[PDB]
């Protein structure tokens, strides 16, 4: 009988990720306060 | 039609523990109402799911 | 049945507390990846229950430092504040129709400071007086705030009668009109009960519990309920100023229905603040309060006097 | 080979100033914080049924002890003291003598469990696999003195637990 | 007769208590960390009512969870008597149980037993936090049985 | 009047809770139950520590405020006047006045939590 003990598999084993992931999402500043800014006249009117 | 299947496990849940009886048994003791597989009884009393 | 009305207002509010300590802990709970009080009845819906009766079964320490008529006293003034709070709200009729309404919950949230100054100072300690200090100068400096912004919301009702703001806002919300004032609002109402990151006075991992370490069992579960039914009553009063719900006087029920939703939602976001940030620096809310939300308070007030003369669009004041 | 985790300098135009003055203004990553949160909200708990359902543990896992025996019912401790030799925390005590059929057996097994660290020397020095620490993590006291245990309480641990803690042993002893 | 209504009330007091048994946070040594990992997720010991409490003034069981030496024994008796009654003691770990692996040293009190009346000795080192949950809701079985108002009735 | 048996009402069960809350439970009181509590340790009196004119000036800058506030509150009806262009001048004259008062305690130090 071969020995056996835990081992890597024979292929290694799949990437791991460990670098930071933080997505970007959202609108720029722009779109942001051309929609507050029209929030409110519609508001007014 | 998914929140459908949701409520009909939750009441295949009731069904599954022999009426509102059994279930409220089981809800009040174990402070849960999951249905699984009986694995085995005990000599006890106690059943393994 | 005047009696009967006030009566039906205060008992099911206190009930309301109760169980906002129940939903806030499961709420924290499965923010949390935990599940929170799921064992003490189905649920947890027997937890506030047991709480309240384990409270007052609970031994009383009263300091040998402490001045017991005030001791008393500001308990007594907390929760009867806390109470009176709700008399002129308008879910659809109020318990209490004043012309000053707000100007009348205004004053009371402002005499509800003394609770602080007299629990810190009677407790004695030597250093619950100075986190009461502390909480009392938070408090006078949101209320700046609250009234302001209170002001210049109001030049659009016409009137401090909180039954006007159901007319005011039977097209619109008021937060489509006012939504920067409505955002120094809310974080106002978080500041003024003591909550959040504002939860200076009884920071768990700052003072340990602040002003009311002395406080145990029945006293302390009084101040929680007052502190509670100023959380719930500050998201309705929120909701009926920015929120406005349609009105049937044929149907009041829907009104209410619709009320209380919204308050619900709006204390839901309040225990979700709780969940998500860290905790502001004394100095730091300070800051905050007076170089940051003041400057742009006096200028949205500024701008809702103009707003409405140079539009001919003044409310009624009838 | 190292990195820096905070030399980046903000963009200094138009549009990434008009983008930090809305993220200061309207609280954006305030809202990124709040939407973790929320996310967090409607995903299952990692919380178990205790005691209906109990946490994981391994054929190694190191509990109360107990004293074994060989299937003949004889006991496995030839009193050898290599135990009490090796316990960190000196919370083996143990007196022998010639049993009355000649054998070399111990008349008196203690181990302070309020003493012991549950380190598992013990179960390593041992040369028959007498000295065990067995499964058992669920056997807290109302008093001091039911945690200073005896060789009674031991050979009735060991009969108590001997069919999973053989089973665990016959897991883990190629290992060994 | 009358003992019904007082077994009763014992009962619902008894009830009232072992649900909301809020303990402090007595965190000494390595014993403080499997604590708080029965407080994680995984465990959850607000699901049975177990709160992260504060202050002694709210606290109704103290944890020692840890190795109690002499220079910190004094401040646990003080805010072991500062707690309101009814007040417990769980003693968690072999250190707090009866000294551990500092047992003969010459700065270790032998048990924080020797300082506070102690409920439920929990063993290991560290007990595992599923052990000390046992520990706890053994402490609310303890709870759960005592007969304060029906003592007073045959008094 | 229904608004005094409301607050009637309100103080008279807060005080009953206050009642039960504080003679309810059962007690056995001792000398070291009942000491301050200080984290495990005895506090110190000292000599009145609530102490630092910054406490005294954030007290006495919302006592002003609070007085312009006074003066801003009936603004409301003030807008209900045929004569707006003088209230508005003057509802702006007060609110640049409460702008000048903030700026110039911003400028001069004041609402800093010094070293
Ligand atoms: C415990 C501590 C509690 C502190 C607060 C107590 C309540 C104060 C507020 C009373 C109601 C109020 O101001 O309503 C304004 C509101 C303001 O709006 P309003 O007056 O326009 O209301 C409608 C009135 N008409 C129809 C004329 C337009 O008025 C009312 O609600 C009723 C007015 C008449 C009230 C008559 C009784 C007054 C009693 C005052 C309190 C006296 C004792 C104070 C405490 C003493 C302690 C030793
Ligand atoms: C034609 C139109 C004319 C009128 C235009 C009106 C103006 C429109 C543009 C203005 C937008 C900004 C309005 C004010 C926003 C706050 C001001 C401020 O100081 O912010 C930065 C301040 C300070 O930010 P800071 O600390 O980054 O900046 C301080 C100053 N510097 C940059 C020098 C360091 O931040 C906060 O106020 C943080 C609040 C903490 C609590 C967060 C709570 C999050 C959850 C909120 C949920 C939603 C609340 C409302 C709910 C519903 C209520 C009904
Ligand atoms: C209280 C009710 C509102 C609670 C807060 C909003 C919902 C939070 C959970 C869902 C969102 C999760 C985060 C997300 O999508 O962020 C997108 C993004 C994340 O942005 P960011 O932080 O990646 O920045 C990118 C954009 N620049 C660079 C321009 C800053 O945030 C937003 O889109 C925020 C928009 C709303 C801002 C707050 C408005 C408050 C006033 C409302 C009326 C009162
Ligand atoms: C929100 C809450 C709203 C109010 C809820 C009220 C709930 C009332 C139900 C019962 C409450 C607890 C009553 C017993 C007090 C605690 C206890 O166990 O006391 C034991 C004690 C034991 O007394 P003892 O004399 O045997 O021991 C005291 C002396 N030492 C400690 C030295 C041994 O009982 C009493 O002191 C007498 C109790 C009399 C009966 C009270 C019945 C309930 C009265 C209110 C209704
Ligand atoms: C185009 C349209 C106009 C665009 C805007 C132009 C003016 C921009 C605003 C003024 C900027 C002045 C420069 C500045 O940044 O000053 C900061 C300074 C100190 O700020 P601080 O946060 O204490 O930082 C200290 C150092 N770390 O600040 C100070 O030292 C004092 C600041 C005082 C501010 C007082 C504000 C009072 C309220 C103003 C709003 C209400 C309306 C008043 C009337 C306005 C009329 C125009
Ligand atoms: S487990 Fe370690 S400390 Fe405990 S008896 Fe065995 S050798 Fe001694
Ligand atoms: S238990 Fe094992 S190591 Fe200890 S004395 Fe007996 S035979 Fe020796
Ligand atoms: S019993 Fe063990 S784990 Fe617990 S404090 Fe002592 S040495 Fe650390």
């Amino acid at each position: 009988s071969k020995v056996k003990q835990d081992m890597p598999p024979p292929g290694g084993y799949g990437p791991i990720d460990y670098k930071r992931n933080l997505p970007r999402r959202g609108l720029s500043g722009y779109s942001m306060f051309a929609v507050g800014i029209g929030t409110l006249l519609f508001g007014y009117w | 039609m998914e929140l459908v299947q949701v409520l009909r496990r939750g009441l295949q849940q009731v069904s599954g523990h022999g009426g509102l009886r059994g279930y409220l048994r089981v809800l009040f003791r174990a402070n849960d109402v999951r249905v699984g597989t009986l694995v085995g009884e005990d000599k006890y009393g106690n059943k393994y799911y | 049945m005047f009696m009967i009305n006030i009566l039906s207002l205060i008992i099911p509010i206190l009930l309301a507390v109760a169980f906002l300590t129940l939903v806030e802990r499961k709420v924290l709970g499965y923010m949390q990846l935990r599940k929170g009080p799921n064992v003490v009845g189905p649920y947890g819906l027997l937890q506030p229950i047991a709480d309240a009766l384990k409270l007052v079964t609970k031994e009383p320490l009263r300091p040998g430092t402490s001045s017991i008529s005030m001791f008393i006293i500001a308990p007594i003034l907390g929760l009867s504040l806390a109470l009176t709070m709700w008399v002129p709200l308008p879910m659809p009729y109020p318990l209490i129709n004043m012309n000053l309404g707000v100007l009348f919950m205004l004053a009371m949230s402002s005499l509800a400071v003394y609770s602080i100054l007299w629990s810190g100072w009677a407790s004695n300690s030597k250093y619950a007086l100075i986190g009461a200090l502390r909480a009392v100068a938070q408090t006078i400096s949101y209320e700046v705030t609250l009234a302001i912004i209170l002001l210049s919301v109001l030049l659009m009702n016409g009137s401090y009668t909180l039954s006007t703001l159901i007319t005011t806002q039977e097209h619109i919300w008021m937060i489509f009109t006012s939504w920067p004032l409505a955002m120094m609002w809310f974080i106002s109402t978080l500041a003024e009960t003591n909550r959040a990151p504002f939860d200076l006075t009884e920071g768990e991992s700052e003072l340990v519990s602040g002003f009311n370490v002395e406080y145990a069992a029945g006293p302390f579960a009084m101040f929680f309920m007052a502190e509670y039914a100023n959380i719930i009553m500050m998201n309705a009063f929120t909701a009926i100023l920015f929120l406005g719900a349609s009105h049937d006087p044929h149907t009041p029920e829907l009104y209410t229905i619709n009320f209380v939703l919204k308050t619900l939602a709006l204390t839901i976001t309040f225990l979700w603040i709780r969940a998500s940030y860290p905790r502001f620096r004394y100095d730091q809310l300070m800051h905050l309060l007076w170089k940051s939300f003041l400057p742009l308070t006096l200028a949205l007030c500024m701008w809702h006097i103009s707003l409405p003369i140079m539009t001919a669009s003044i409310p009624p004041q009838s | 080979t190292y990195k820096f985790v905070n030399m980046r300098e903000p963009s200094m135009d138009m549009k990434s100033v008009t983008d930090r003055a809305a993220q200061t203004l309207l609280w954006t990553e305030l809202v990124r914080g709040l939407g973790m949160t929320l996310s967090y909200l409607f995903r299952e708990p990692a919380t178990i049924n205790y005691p209906f359902e109990k946490g994981p543990l391994s054929p190694r896992f190191r509990g109360e002890h107990a004293l074994r025996r060989y299937p003949s019912g004889e006991e496995r401790c030839i009193a050898c003291k290599l135990c009490e030799a090796v316990c960190p925390a000196q919370a083996i005590t143990i007196e022998a003598e010639p049993r009355a059929d000649g054998s070399r057996r111990t008349t008196r097994y203690d181990i302070d469990m309020t003493k012991c660290i549950y380190c598992g020397f013990c179960q390593e020095a041992c040369p028959v696999d007498a000295i065990v620490e067995g499964p058992n993590f669920e056997f807290s006291t109302e008093t001091h003195e039911e945690l200073l245990y005896n060789k009674e309480k031991l050979l009735n641990n060991g009969d108590k637990w001997e069919a999973e803690i053989a089973a665990n042993i016959q897991a883990d002893y190629l290992y060994r | 007769r009358g003992e019904y209504v007082v077994a009763k009330l014992d009962d619902l007091v008894n009830w009232a208590r072992r649900s909301s048994l809020w303990p402090m946070t007595f965190g000494l040594a390595c014993c403080a960390v499997e604590m708080m990992h029965m407080a994680a997720p995984r465990y959850d010991m607000d699901r049975f009512g177990v709160v992260f409490r504060a202050s002694p003034r709210q606290s109704d069981v103290m944890i020692v969870a840890g190795t109690l030496t002499n220079k910190m024994a004094p401040a646990l008796r003080k805010v072991y008597d500062q707690m309101p009654e009814p007040r417990y003691v769980v003693s968690m770990g072999s250190c707090a149980n009866g000294g551990g692996y500092y047992h003969y040293s010459y700065s270790v009190v032998r048990g924080c037993d020797r300082i506070v009346p102690v409920d439920i000795y929990v063993p290991g080192c560290p007990p595992t936090a599923e052990a000390l949950l046992y520990g706890i809701l053994q402490l609310q079985r303890k709870i759960k049985r005592e007969k304060r108002l029906r003592i007073w009735y045959r008094r | 009047m229904n608004i005094m048996l409301t607050l009637l009402t309100n103080v008279t069960l807060a005080s009953l809770l206050v009642l039960i809350a504080f003679w309810l439970p059962q007690l056995n009181a001792y000398s070291e139950k009942t000491s301050p509590y200080e984290c495990g340790f005895d506090p110190m009196g000292s000599a009145r520590l609530p102490f630092s004119m910054k406490f005294f000036l954030v007290a006495i800058t919302f006592l002003l405020f609070d007085l312009e506030i006074a003066l801003l509150l009936p603004l409301p009806w003030a807008s209900q006047t045929n004569n707006l262009k003088t209230m508005l001048t003057m509802a702006l004259f007060l609110l640049i006045l409460l702008a000048a008062s903030l700026a110039y305690e911003w400028t001069q130090k004041g609402l800093e939590w010094a070293e």
